[PDB]
């Protein structure tokens, strides 16, 4: 199941060798300055240079910030974790706001852990019935091998029950444990700090900052310098940053000045507004003066009418149907009348009604009749 | 005697490298 | 005398369209609303196909067009349907984010094909050796029933289970939380990542499949801005069921803030709604739907009474004229007659009144 | 099993008396030589 | 008999032709509203219409609560009647939507008369000689019998004290309630056994008892949820098992009738759940009552609507008008209290009390009827004279004279 | 020497002075003054003690400081034993754990009382080290100063034995007058409708003595309990007694409690409750609409307002004389005149606060009579509400 | 050990001399004479161990370094001394109250040093199935075990030859025992934090001392009484700690009135308040007040104002940022960078340096081009440019 969403045509950023511009770069078209401003910071993401930075996105509704917010994470792959979180999930009744924010910061910052282990399996023969010598046979499909082991291991086997000719994990059921005499394996995976904080809370939830800071950072410091753990942070994305309480703004532009803080990309859509919790404030982009001195403001341009064909062509490629000249002309006209989201919205039911009526292509009269069927939000 | 959904419901990096990271084992060191 | 016999606007079975998706003038469903029922049939065909996600359809019009009847017709013609109100997600133990998330994730259904091996029956031993109180077989290898899972039968079971596996993985037992709502805000990584990985493994192994659902949210004239900020990500998520919003009021100030916007929505949800407007009923359409609703409780009317009933229902509300035949059938039953008259419906109109009658007579203000 | 009382270990009375401090210093200095130490009492309460 | 505030209600007085009497069961006035409530009680008793709503539009101080009580007394004990105060919705731990939905489930009820045989226990039949087979005798005052019981009941027996002289109530679903110390246990005229000393349980072994019982669905939901209901799994299961119980021929459903006071004082989210949940096909009939007139809906701060009801809620609701009265029958209504009181009054004191009732309000005279009889009992008069009522009109003041001072 | 119940502000009275003809006196049972309020209190007390009607509200109001709470205190003192009196305030139902409607119906549950007449048997006697052990009844001999009894024990009574031991009909419990041990007893017991909590949840004592329970289970506590207390009614068994509820500070209460009181008095099990009101025109909480009395018309039509008159010169000196009779330290006649002038110009509670300090200055003097200069120095050192108003012209903070 | 250097981790301590004179090129802190002078006064007052509980506020223009001076005081505070930085927004909780969180903040920053004595014997262990033989540098002695020592050796997988420590309470220590495959007094002075009030109140100690209204009534009183008893019998002293309150103007007046009377107690540590703006009304009331603070709290505290930065001090801070982040700059770029940093904030200039270093290392060059940092500055905007360039009326 592919489950094609709205922003499913976006593959990556599409920077060639220097990172300036391309038109058909396997995704969203246009927006040269935004692509440069998001292609500068991925070297800081992959290089682990600074911490506690902020990225501010601004523009009208319809610039496609979700497409670039996906493309900045798909270029990183599965190496860097990406966990988006809007301000609606920060709002809660039982659990407080700053606890959910700290769990988001622990979902951002991650670890890489390697481990080498030796695994023994196969059926066993014993002869021992404790003076420094334990005979252990090991039979597998590759053959037989005899080993000398310590009497403490034989005492630990004597603690439980040992069947004559069973499968014992030395570190009717279980038929044929296929494998050689020893398995020496080195596996590297990733660790999220949210699961570690849950396991510290519930081994089998408001927290005090002592276990949060020191009891994690001391064992991280003791495990990096040995050569096991590697600290890899993540990139957060907060959509609708202007719809937040001012206490959340104080917490954000305090926590961005900390020594341990990942990079967070803000998304501010609306212009001047009243900040919730306070009155008589007409600050730009719903953001006070303190946070504006910390964020990186990125201005997004407006899409040209020539690039609407480049938007609709990759969507027709994703759907899998061709568009005629008059149909593309009418779609371009209704994409110049209103926003392009209305042009993307009328791609699926036109194809479905053409499949019902028996039309392999898209007719200008067909999209005219389905525009007569329902009208846009502008003329409501 | 009805029942709606259940007959009976259905409901490797670990390996001794993360239990030492946790202090939530029976030993409470203090 | 069973539980549902008649209520509000739901008497028609299914929805009524054709091969060319054109509604008739005398068929199943309602009379009129060609463009509205046509767009409803188009989006219902989109639900039946299930190609993309994030399809939010807004319906609007004058109060009295019967959006609930259209929703019930699309529900009966439809797969898990869910119709919620605007105050069900507003809870005290849960937040305004978790309850709307549980309302979203409940419409998603999962079909599970499970093949098990069962050896059941009655005992005839004890102490180890297994036989039966059989009809068929023997050969060991009193009165109680023992079932052993790996006579011998390979049983295939089809399960239609919602996403409440998220309810049973976080829980300890399956008896407590499976009968009410549940706990507070849980681990969202456990909701997203492990569930998506295990359902993807079930798709790769070919054991279970998933189907989307429909969520009808009525009376969206009042809604806090937290849900409007949540729908920015909810419509742009990886997976989401289809949403049908119903808004009655045109211009209404949003509670908590002070703005002037159509349908009580911001600019972010403005371009995300397939908006369908309606048309008020004419003379012949009102007379024909009254002829339809006369066949509900087996009530016959005289020839000169339909014009009076339509004349009352045109100036006043339509649902008042729907209630007039029910309020007059009891008077006709007490009259001991098989046919109503003009004086009966005039007496019922003199007894029960509407807002237009009570507007003038409340000038006392004592 | 925190006996919810936490019985007092007899260490403070040494902090309540400088004479007991000097006696503790003299006893911990005379045990380093490896010889015997005589203790002389008068009453059974002093013995206790 | 401990007569309450108003006990005039014993009926509503509807004839077969459909006319309204002038004086029936102490409910003088409003023959148009009498016919308008006769129509809705016929709609309730017809058992075919569910999903309706009744509003009683009138000035404050007319007595529509007595009209709803007359509806409830004409229905009687067959139809469940549960009135709800508007201040019963604003809960702290339970959300208001769930409170309104649980009231809607309190409305709907059933009746499935059944049976149940009693066993009552012998004295001593502890015979575990097989465990599958237990022999227990019975020694009642009518005689002795025996019965064989499967091992369980016995597993409930060893849990409780089964000694010489006990009671063993055994139900049909292995529900055992047991006592200790019965019949006779006075062996050597010794001290306390510390038990319950009961005489002989007179009665035979095998009765066949039949009880008609009304069961509400909310008690069923409480008994099944425990060892906020899910509207996909729990109430659908209840609907399916009630459908199976009425298709097999066990239970009989009755319609639900509710009566809500101070409707306009509720929140607008309660309104947008109310006129959405009454649009269901299983919704009971709820008689709403609006107390005061044109005010502000709670949660709007600017929307002006009549009777504190929004335009979506004011539609699809029947409206019954209840206007004021004429003063020349006020002395009749006081007389309706007099036959309720049991002490006869005079003729001129009725005139003075009717003058006080038509001065400001009738309820002031109704409340001053009690201290008039109290001072008549204290001073020793067999009837209420004019001096006691003209003294109690000046001693006790209303809200108008309190606002004047 | 020192007790819990000390001399407070309203504890100086010892009841309410009433007669058979309901004629008030000038000084009866501590309460001095308020003749119309005395007659209204006597009428409502006789109406409650009659116990015929149920669900009536009688409001009292007036100027703050006219001794309005002391009238209800004298009614509660002269109410009589074995009668539940519940005195609540307008702020008690405000809680963040339970609802205000649940708290108000809990106060309604506390109001109505049940008198239950039972007959038990209580065995008393001294135990003389008996019951030779298991190989397990043994014997039991009790001794009195008249006649001793010698007999054996029972089976299940060996657990309580592992000094007069008083054992009832039940399992058991913990100079002495004589008599037969099979003493039979009648126990007229008063229940404040605690029949709900004993079956509503398990461990009924920890929910009965201190709170912690949620809202009580609907459709189980209002119809079933009422039907069963009607089953215990009119069969020779116990009969309910409506108690007296007294509510404070009604004029600053929410409109939802007003709407609940509009329909709670019309029920069957509705006790006769009285309430107090201090302020006049005050805007109600919840809405921004002004209204007289602090109570809307929909509740004022369901109650009766009894207004109180302020004191005079003759009643104030009588209150001062009866409070000097309640206290110990006496005063001089010129000091009584000065204190009467202070109680006429200022409030009475200000004079109550001055007379205790004057008695303490007299105790510093170690005498039995307060002079004029002592109370003059006390009045000079201690300020007043109307006195300290003119000293606020410095504009220290706002 | 891999932790990225933040915006406030670029300095190491505070400039301090024998006469306590502020310097310019000392430990990465440049300028700000009077505020660092008062910071050195209160830092010597803290480190002296004399008094604690004076409320000091730091005010000034936005961007003068009101936060970095607190980090410079905390780094130069010294080891084994608690430092806690809490904002106003952290104590806005729906599970607990504001005053309880402020008492947690007050009782968290009071450290207690407790001395203990044990014995630790280190040597080679030879086990005889049993008894042990300790081969040490001093002596080679064979010990006879009792009952609980053999049990403690058999509950663990004890390998012979490793270091086994025998304490007074018989607690084993297994440190570096699997790396290949009389000692009278060790006085240990351990530092604890006073978060054990609910340990007095409640019963659990594992889940409680890590991550809860805790019987205020007479819980703190018994703890303070036993602290006073320990203070005598010189078994336990007490050191204070620094509590930084960040952006106190976003706090209700109820917490202000609670802090007005909670500071007068003996258990009140030193607290450094932060206030950014000037005339700001109090959230909760209707009257305005200076610094977002009423007259009652203003009488309690003292105010230190920050001097705005100069040109040469800004150039020296940019030189420190040049020498810290390993970014080689050109000599012709300092004037252009100072011209950018004069009209904008300093942290925007730090972000400009970082982005220019990113583009220069994408170019893989050593020197920073003036045209390169000009292109990077032209790529992004300012806050006044976010005010200016949004004149298109995109929304309502």
């Amino acid at each position: 199941t592919q489950r094609i969403a709205s922003h499913s045509h976006v593959k990556g950023l599409g920077l060639d060798e220097s990172g300036l511009a391309k038109q058909a770069a396997s995704g969203l078209v246009g927006q040269e300055n935004a692509r440069e401003a998001c292609g500068v910071i991925v070297e800081l993401i992959k290089s682990k240079k600074m911490a506690g930075r902020a990225v501010l996105l601004a523009g009208p509704p319809g610039t496609g910030k979700t497409a670039l917010a996906l493309a900045i994470a798909q270029e990183l792959g599965s190496k860097v974790p990406f966990c988006p979180m809007v301000g609606s999930e920060v709002y809660s009744t039982e659990i407080k706001k700053t606890e959910v924010l700290m769990e988001n910061f622990r979902r951002a910052i991650g670890l890489r852990i390697k481990e080498t282990k030796e695994v023994y399996e196969g059926e066993v023969t014993e002869l021992t019935p404790t003076i420094s010598h334990v005979i252990i046979g090991l039979k597998t499909a590759k053959g037989t091998k005899q080993l000398k082991l310590d009497p403490s291991i034989f005492e630990s086997l004597q603690k439980e029950r040992v069947e004559a000719g069973d499968v014992i994990y030395i570190e009717e059921y279980v038929p044929l444990p296929k494998g050689d005499v020893h398995k020496k394996k080195e596996i590297i995976q990733d660790v999220t700090l949210h699961d570690l904080d849950v396991a510290n809370a519930r081994p089998q939830k408001t927290e005090i900052t002592d276990k949060l800071r020191g009891e994690i950072n001391k064992v991280v410091n003791k495990y990096i310098d040995q050569g096991i753990a590697e600290l890899v942070p993540g990139v957060l994305f907060v959509d609708e940053v202007h719809m937040l309480d001012i206490e959340c703004f104080t917490y954000l532009h305090r926590a961005l000045e900390s020594s341990i803080a990942p990079i967070v990309i803000f998304a501010s859509n609306r212009g001047n507004c009243v900040i919730r919790g306070t009155e008589d404030i007409t600050s730009p982009h719903g953001i006070p003066l303190d946070l504006l001195d910390r964020v990186m403001i990125i201005r997004t341009m407006l899409y040209t009418p020539q690039e609407m064909k480049q938007i609709i062509k990759i969507r027709a490629q994703t759907e899998g149907i061709n568009i005629s000249e008059e149909a593309l002309n009418h779609l371009g006209e209704i994409g110049t009348k209103t926003t392009l989201r209305y042009s993307v919205q009328l791609l699926t039911p036109a194809n479905l009604l053409a499949k019902i009526n028996g039309k392999d292509s898209i007719e200008k009269e067909h999209v005219e009749e389905i525009s007569e069927l329902f009208y846009d939000a502008k003329s409501s | 005697q009805p029942v709606a959904s259940p007959i009976g419901p259905r409901s490797v990096l670990f390996p001794q490298q993360r239990l030492d990271q946790l202090s939530e084992i029976i030993e409470r060191f203090i | 005398t069973r539980i549902e016999r008649i209520g509000a606007h739901s008497h028609i079975r299914g929805l009524g369209l054709d091969d060319a998706l054109e509604p008739r003038q005398a068929s199943q469903g309602m009379v009129g609303q060609l463009a509205a029922r046509r767009a409803a049939g188009v989006v219902l065909e989109m639900i039946r196909e299930g190609k993309i996600a994030g399809r939010a359809v807004l319906i609007a019009g004058q109060p009295g067009t019967g959006k609930t009847a259209i929703a019930m017709g699309m529900a009966q013609a439809l797969t898990p349907f869910t119709a919620i109100a605007g105050s069900e997600i507003f809870s005290l133990e849960m937040s305004k984010t978790e309850a709307l998330t549980q309302a979203f994730r409940r419409s998603i259904g999962v079909r599970i094909k499970e093949e098990t091996e069962i050896i059941e029956g009655e005992v005839v031993e004890i102490q180890g050796k297994l036989t039966l109180k059989t009809t068929e077989m023997e050969t060991i290898y009193a009165g109680d029933v023992i079932t052993i899972d790996k006579l011998q039968k390979r049983k295939e079971v089809v399960h239609t289970v919602s996403l409440h596996e998220i309810d049973v993985i976080n829980s300890r037992t399956q008896g407590f939380l499976a009968l009410f709502s549940g706990d507070t805000g849980e681990i969202k990584s456990e909701v997203r990542e492990q569930i998506n990985a295990k359902v993807a493994e079930w798709r790769e192994e070919g054991k279970a499949e998933i189907i989307p659902g429909v969520l009808f949210i009525d009376e969206v004239h009042m809604l806090d801005i937290e849900s409007f900020s949540f729908l920015n990500r909810a419509l742009e998520s990886d997976m989401a069921p289809v949403l049908i919003m119903a808004t009655n009021r045109g211009i209404t100030r949003i509670r908590g803030t002070s703005y002037q916007s159509p349908h009580g929505i911001p600019i972010d949800l403005l371009d995300r709604l397939l908006i369908v407007s309606t048309t008020p009923y004419s003379e012949k359409d009102t007379k024909q739907i009254l002829r339809i609703r006369c066949e509900e409780e087996d009530v016959e009317m005289s020839e000169d009474a339909y014009t009076v009933l339509t004349r009352i229902g045109l100036e006043t509300s339509l649902r008042y004229a729907i209630q007039l035949i029910t309020a007059a059938s009891l008077v006709c039953r007490k009259r001991k007659g098989t046919e109503v008259q003009v004086d009966d419906i005039k007496r019922v109109y003199s007894l029960f009144l509407d807002e237009s009658r009570s507007t003038q007579y409340m000038k006392e203000y004592q | 099993c925190n006996m919810r009382t936490q019985f007092p270990d007899l260490r403070l009375i040494q902090y309540d008396c400088g004479k007991l401090q000097t006696l503790a210093v003299l006893l911990r200095q005379l045990k380093a030589e490896g010889h015997r130490v005589l203790i002389f009492t008068q009453m059974t309460r002093m013995l206790d």
